[PDB]
């Protein structure tokens, strides 16, 4: 579900910027496909990259256990 | 003296051209207004930002300068032309 998410959000973010200009809705039908595109992919690697730095959170909060488990 | 030249067209094979320069006056549309394709744009006429030109209309500004303003309409027939100097 996270490649849809990405999806919608590359085409609004696509149809955003082409109102802004006041240019119509879809003037490039062309582009819409590019911007679900980075969209998807920007969104699952967004999930993969929060994955991959909880766990070195995690794992630095392990380390620094034992910094803290010396002191008592 | 009615000569005439055999280089004269009568078939242009492309319609009078929406907008005519005239000489380092390109006339402007707003890329939001619509003019017709009938209509003709000759000269200092801008058109602003919502405007509608409709069918069957010229504007030809060579005297002076013509601007239609933010989402103003010009209908069919219409003909503006600026005056002498």
């Amino acid at each position: 579900s996270a490649t849809t998410i990405g999806a919608l959000l590359g085409l609004g973010t696509q149809m955003y910027s082409n109102a802004l200009r006041k240019l119509p809705y879809m003037r490039h039908p062309w582009e819409h496909v590019v911007g679900m595109g980075l969209g998807a992919v920007f969104v699952n690697q967004l999930l993969k990259w929060e994955a991959q730095v909880e766990q070195d959170l995690d794992k630095m909060l392990e380390k620094a256990k034992a910094a803290n488990e010396r002191r008592y | 003296s009615i000569t005439p030249s055999p280089d004269r067209v009568k078939w242009d094979y492309r319609g009078q051209r929406k907008i005519i320069p005239l000489g380092q006056w390109l006339p402007k549309v707003a890329v939001d207004a619509y003019v017709a394709p009938n209509v003709v744009l000759a000269g200092q006429v801008t058109v602003w930002d919502g405007a509608s030109v409709w069918p069957g209309c010229v504007l030809r500004g060579d005297l002076n300068k013509i601007s239609i303003g933010f989402c103003s309409n010009v209908q069919e027939r219409s003909v503006l032309h600026a005056a002498w100097t």
